[PDB]
């Protein structure tokens, strides 16, 4: 079947020349083959031969197919591949789940063939030379040259579908109660029309693609729902999970667990319970990759404890656009929250969780706002709309930070949820001095080359300290000055220092932080009840 | 129509940005808008073949209730080939910006360019391919378009120019900036007979308009006290070491030296003459810009906007960091209560019709906001034709305690 479409005008990269790879010697039986299924489809008219006028060449092969006993071929377009043009986009981006809209009934139109039935730009034919060779090191061989899209070609796919795009675009706008997906040789459709009008649609449409020489298999053909679409399992009132199956072995390697956690890093998007924290452990100064790892019972109760929560077959559903879009966050940890997305309670569109890593310094609330924000992305690509949501916050916790933040910031419409542990700002830092409270003028300084410093404070209570410390620097020094301020300091405190840093903890105040010293400043923050930081001016006279 | 050829840069190849995912609401509108457009001949559908792609997007502008597409073409712009600004609206009493976006749609674009207009209409949930046109006419938003309507624009406009040489006209893309020094009656009606004047022509062309010379750089005021405390003079002095930056006459030792002696910030500390001298000659100091800074031509505009709270904003045009051209507190546009975002653009543009009246350019926003959340909520509070750069960047504490101290009027107006 080869339709009469218009070719898409395909050329070399700039400057670039066709293929001209020699071709590899064959066994008697794959020439054979090679020579029955050229002459096959050269007959369909999806391949010609050609004269020596032409200096370009591709290596073909020849291998028993998937259980057939019988000889397939393959062209290795590498090299044409390498020097064919750039195409847009070959559609990166597949429609998930949740997004599809509840239909009473799809069909699947298996338009495979098709590659061979679009006709490729004739200029560009040229450059799918091939030859087939002969065993006395002949004169010359069978050569051949493609005048339909190859198999493997850069440009078939993304062409393939806009042939598919044009013939498909006038049925759907005579059937605008008709939705169709397009993926590769798949076409999926779908609608609410009783099983017999449906049934004479796909019809209608078959006799279309029909015309325009697009074969498709008689009797609404192989699969059937549930379809099993890329790990998902599509049903017609819901979509599941494809059983994720974990190896129950004795032995393990590295290679192996990292392979593991990989497939329980997955999982844990949609099962949020899965932890790997003790599984990463078995990882810990590996040497090589097929070195064998003796699981530990901490490892073993971990291993075990996720089988159990994979046995619960996860499904989610689909989207109904007459219904609202919910969108409910939890914190099951410092930087772990957890999001389920739905219309109606329980039934769940699609979940997910984010983990974070603490950075130079951060917070909940900061976080809370960059999950909102991926959530929000996330619900625009899929179902082109933001959901509400329900956040684990109160309103006068979010009003505070924000109104004060140094970065803009904003969290669309939302509704407070109470379910702990609900976020909040673990310290505030006073916006001015504390009466009746003990100043501590901190300072500390490091020799950056021995890396040998010196930390302490005054108060203007008389009190006084000074600890010399060794390989260190000056950053953790000044730090270590504020921390020890704070460890004798009391409930109410008042701090000056001429530390960038510690401008920077004023301007942020972060909940969590790489650096394990500001982890302790933290901590011994959130215990005071009242901390008025302030900087002045280093190397200056304020003492 | 007879048609320029139009070329990119050499060693430039065509823009490959990639489309921003916009919600259903605004894709209707662009199908709309594009299927109409198509129909008329202003654009063509394209097939994979071509590989280059700039994003698109639609707003809805203040007192405008229907859609309006809007092309990201700064990517295509910056590599498209080169080919006057006055003073006077500068100095102008009332400016009047008009839309004469339409008119490029008249004239045709260069065939062999064409390719690189290329734009996608995305699908939800990638459930259909996306829509790739391109223009055959000339784009809204190209800098090439007023570069090649220059010659249909100065004859149409020559009557109204001769016969009011009062007025000043000055075209920044797909803007007519008019500005007269005559009094709000005069002006408004005189805008109205100019827009008669295009509508005659063809395209239609749509408190009042800006106001040149009311925007003036306010210099920076130090509080004053009856007494200070231990803290405040520590805020001075911290504020002062920072502003000798800008103004190295600044000196601040004799209030340091009040700053001597580990005690109670609460403490209060009397001024010793000596300071007090200090204090008031760094004021003095203060009350005007530094001189020297001139604008240079060559050299880009940056715009660094910081987030004061309360919904105040404050910002600064320069080319060289301290060496300011201008510096300005934007207020919260009233409503915008509940998101940044809102401000942020809103100030955006202000800032941007601004440098335009002025230098006429854009110059290059350090916006204090994190990426990902300017990327997807931007568009929904864009209402300019233009697209400024823009990076985005950790805000330094001491740059906002510095212009916080920014003059304010007893009273406004
Ligand atoms: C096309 C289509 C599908 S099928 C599908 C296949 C691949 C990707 C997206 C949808 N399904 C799934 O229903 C299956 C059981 O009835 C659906 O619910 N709506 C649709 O429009």
């Amino acid at each position: 079947p080869i339709s009469p479409i218009e070719t898409v005008p395909v050329k070399l990269k700039p400057g670039m020349d066709g293929p001209k790879v020699k071709q590899w010697p064959l066994t008697e039986e794959k020439i054979k083959a090679l020579v029955e299924i050229c002459t096959e489809m050269e007959k369909e008219g999806k391949i010609s031969k050609i004269g020596p006028e032409n200096p370009y060449n591709t290596p073909v092969f020849a291998i028993k197919k998937k259980d057939s006993t019988k000889w397939r071929k393959l062209v290795d377009f590498r090299e044409l591949n390498k020097r064919t043009q750039d195409f847009w986009e070959v559609q990166l981006g597949i429609p998930h789940p949740a997004g599809l809209k509840k239909k009473k009934s799809v069909t699947v139109l298996d338009v495979g063939d098709a590659y061979f039935s679009v006709p490729l730009d004739e200029d560009f034919r040229k450059y799918t030379a091939f030859t087939i060779p002969s065993i006395n090191n002949e004169t010359p061989g069978i050569r051949y040259q493609y005048n339909v899209l190859p198999q493997g070609w850069k440009g078939s796919p993304a062409i393939f579908q806009s042939s598919m795009t044009k013939i498909l675009e006038p049925f759907r706008k005579q059937n605008p109660d008709i939705v169709i997906y397009q993926y590769m040789d798949d076409l999926y459709v779908g609608s609410d029309l009783e099983i017999g009008q449906h049934r004479t649609k796909i019809e209608e449409l078959r006799q279309h693609l029909l015309r325009w020489g697009l074969t498709t298999p008689d009797k609404k053909h192989q699969k059937e729902p549930p379809f099993l679409w890329m790990g998902y399992e599509l049903h017609p009132d819901k979509w599941t999970v494809q059983p994720i199956v974990l190896p129950e072995k004795d032995s393990w390697t590295v290679n192996d667990i990292q392979k593991l956690v990989g497939k329980l890093n997955w999982a844990s998007q949609i099962y949020p319970g899965i932890k790997v924290r003790q599984l990463c452990k078995l990882l810990r100064g590996t040497k090589a990759l097929t070195e064998v790892i003796p699981l530990t019972e901490e490892a073993e109760l971990e291993l075990a404890e996720n089988r159990e929560i994979l046995k619960e077959p996860v499904h989610g559903v689909y989207y109904d656009p007459s219904k609202d879009l919910i969108a409910e966050i939890q914190k099951q940890g410092q930087g772990q929250w957890t999001y389920q997305i739905y219309q109606e309670p329980f039934k769940n569109l699609k979940t997910g969780k984010y983990a974070r890593m603490r950075g130079a310094h951060t917070n909940d609330v900061k976080q809370l706002t960059e999950a909102v924000q991926k959530i929000t992305t996330e619900s625009i690509v899929i179902w082109g709309k933001t959901p509400k949501f329900k956040l684990p916050i109160q309103k006068e916790t979010w009003e505070t930070w924000w109104t004060e933040y140094w970065q803009a910031t904003w969290i669309p419409e939302w509704e407070f949820v109470n379910t702990p542990p609900l976020v909040k700002l673990w310290y505030q830092l006073e916006k001015e001095p504390i009466v009746g409270a003990e100043t501590f003028y901190v300072d500390g300084a490091a020799n950056r080359e021995t890396k040998l410093g010196k930390a302490g404070y005054v108060t203007n209570r008389g009190r006084q300290k000074v600890v010399t410390l060794t390989d260190t620097t000056n950053q953790k020094t000044e730090l270590q000055a504020i921390y020890l301020a704070l460890q004798d300091s009391g409930l109410e405190v008042n701090i000056v220092t001429d530390s960038q840093y510690a401008l920077g903890i004023i301007q942020a105040q972060p909940d969590q932080s790489e650096s394990e010293l500001v982890n302790q400043i933290i901590e011994q923050l959130i215990k005071k009840e009242k901390v008025y930081l302030a900087w002045v001016p280093a190397h200056k006279g304020i003492g | 129509i007879e048609t320029v050829p139009v070329k990119l840069k050499p060693g430039m190849d065509g823009p490959k940005v990639k489309q921003w995912p916009l919600t259903e609401e605004k894709i209707k509108a662009l199908v709309e808008i594009c299927t109409e457009m198509e129909k008329e001949g202003k654009i063509s559908k394209i097939g994979p073949e071509n590989p280059y792609n700039t994003p698109v997007f639609a707003i809805k502008k203040k007192d405008s209730t229907k859609w309006r597409k809007l092309v990201d073409f700064r990517e295509l712009n910056k590599r498209t080939q080169d080919f006057p600004h006055p003073a006077g609206l500068k100095k102008k009493k009332s400016v009047t910006v008009l839309d004469v976006g339409d008119a490029y749609f008249s004239v045709p674009l260069d065939e062999d360019f064409r390719k690189y207009t290329a734009f996608t209409i995305p699908s939800i949930n990638n459930e259909t391919p996306g829509i790739r046109y391109q223009y055959n006419v000339l784009p809204q938003g190209w800098k090439g378009s007023p570069a090649i309507f220059q010659s249909s624009m100065t004859k149409i406009l020559e009557p109204f120019r001769k016969q009011n040489p009062d007025i000043v006209i000055y075209q920044y893309m797909d803007d007519l900036y008019v500005g007269s020094d005559l009094e709000i009656g005069q002006h408004r009606t005189k805008i109205e007979e100019l827009r008669q004047h295009l509508l005659r022509w063809g395209l239609t062309t749509p408190g009042y308009e800006l106001h040149p010379d009311k925007w003036t750089v306010q210099p920076i005021v130090l509080p004053e006290k009856d007494s200070w405390t231990v803290n405040d003079i520590q805020k001075l002095v911290g504020k002062l070491n920072w502003a000798s930056q800008i103004y190295p006459g600044i000196k601040v030792r004799q209030l340091c030296k009040l700053l001597r002696g580990t005690k109670a910030l609460t403490e209060v500390i009397p001024l010793t003459e000596e300071a007090e001298l200090e204090l008031a000659e760094n004021r003095e100091i203060l009350k005007e810009p530094v001189h020297g800074v001139y604008y240079d031509p060559s050299k880009d505009l940056i715009a660094e906007i910081q987030k004061q709270g309360q919904g105040q904003w404050t910002y600064q045009i320069y080319q060289e960091p301290f060496k300011n051209l201008k510096t300005g507190k934007y207020a919260r546009m009233r409503g915008a209560h509940t998101n940044d975002v809102k401000q942020l653009t809103e100030a955006v543009q202000k800032i941007t019709t601004e440098s335009i009246v002025i230098w006429g350019k854009t110059p290059k926003f350090k916006l204090p906001i994190q990426k990902e959340t300017w990327e997807t909520w931007w568009t929904e509070y864009w209402q300019a034709t233009w697209i400024p750069e823009w990076e985005f960047v950790n805000t330094p504490p001491l740059v906002k305690l510095w212009y916080q101290l920014e003059k304010e009027p007893i009273v406004g107006a």
